[PDB]
């Protein structure tokens, strides 16, 4: 029979790799993978959405000091949209709330939250809904260095959440099983800006402790 | 050192003064002997995944995820 694998990559459900630069906005560029993902689903157009405009503009979240996945996508359903990337460009630094009804180019009808730990669940979702945002320890060393095969860390700190990114798949190589994970470090990290993360490695790096999606 | 000046000159980095470009390198050659040996291990089975220096060589792993 065929292996339990999925990798939204080879639907075109995902946008090319960013590079969030010198400013904390790992929130954004997760959430709007989530959107990307989402948006892709129900119209079959794939672009690029405004990390930006959601640094700028989500007041519960903090721009270039960090914040939730979640207040993103309440925001967009509250704004009714949320800009592309074309219509509201990443800087890389905070700046006043520019967002521009005419360059709308997706809406949120609610979110989504995983059930804190369980990595099951969390393969359910990504395989019936699509990319899902997460968090992680990203703080070690062997983080900042990765470069290829399939991250397991026992060091990493399941209850120190410091890094948000998006799962976009899961699968197994060489018997080690993993999440298919798009970091915003531009393409010089990782392979190609991808890190594979252990999977049901006793919920290794907190992969499954705050994960969400929104609704379209 | 020429490895040194092609890295600075690819990432594109700058430093404030003398003092801090050198506690940066210093930085960055524990960090190149760090990969060399997770690597080495990792060839010996130790390790399920290999490193390799990019843009964030001359930074603390703590620094990448703070401040
Ligand atoms: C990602 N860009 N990011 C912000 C960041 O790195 N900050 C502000 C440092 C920090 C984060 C978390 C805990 C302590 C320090 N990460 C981020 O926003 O992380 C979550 C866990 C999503 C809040
Ligand atoms: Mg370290």
């Amino acid at each position: 029979r065929a292996p339990d694998s999925v990798d939204y990559r080879k639907k075109g459900y995902v946008t090319p790799v960013k590079n969030q630069g010198q400013c904390g906005s790992c929130w954004a560029f997760s959430s709007v993978g989530a959107l990307e993902g989402q948006l892709k689903k129900k119209t079959g157009k794939l672009l690029n959405l405004s990390p930006q405009n959601l640094v700028d503009c989500v007041s519960e979240n903090d721009g270039c000091g960090g914040g939730y996945m979640t207040n993103a996508f309440q925001y967009v359903q509250k704004n009714r949209g949320i800009d592309s990337e074309d219509a509201y460009p990443y800087v890389g630094q905070e700046e006043s709330c520019m967002y521009n009804p005419t360059g709308k180019a997706a809406k949120c009808r609610g979110y989504r939250e995983i059930p804190e730990g369980n990595e099951k669940a969390l393969k359910r979702a990504v395989a019936r809904v699509g990319p899902v945002s997460v968090a992680i320890d990203a703080s070690l060393t062997s983080f900042q260095f990765y470069s290829k095969g399939v991250y397991y860390d026992e060091s990493c700190n399941s209850d120190n959440l410091n890094h948000a990114v998006l799962a976009v798949g899961y699968g197994i190589q060489k018997g080690n099983k993993h999440w298919i994970i798009k970091n915003s470090w531009g393409e010089n990290w990782g392979n190609k800006g991808y890190i594979l993360m252990a999977r049901n490695k006793n919920n290794a790096c907190g992969i499954a402790n705050l994960a969400s999606f929104p609704k379209m | 050192d020429t490895h040194w000046e092609l890295w600075k000159k690819t990432h594109r980095k700058q430093y404030n003064n003398k003092v801090d470009e050198i506690s940066r390198r210093l930085i960055w050659e524990k960090n190149l002997k760090y990969i060399s040996i997770h690597n080495l291990e990792a060839s010996l089975g130790v390790h399920t995944y290999e490193l390799a220096m990019n843009h964030l060589g001359d930074m603390t792993s703590e620094e990448v995820v703070q401040k």
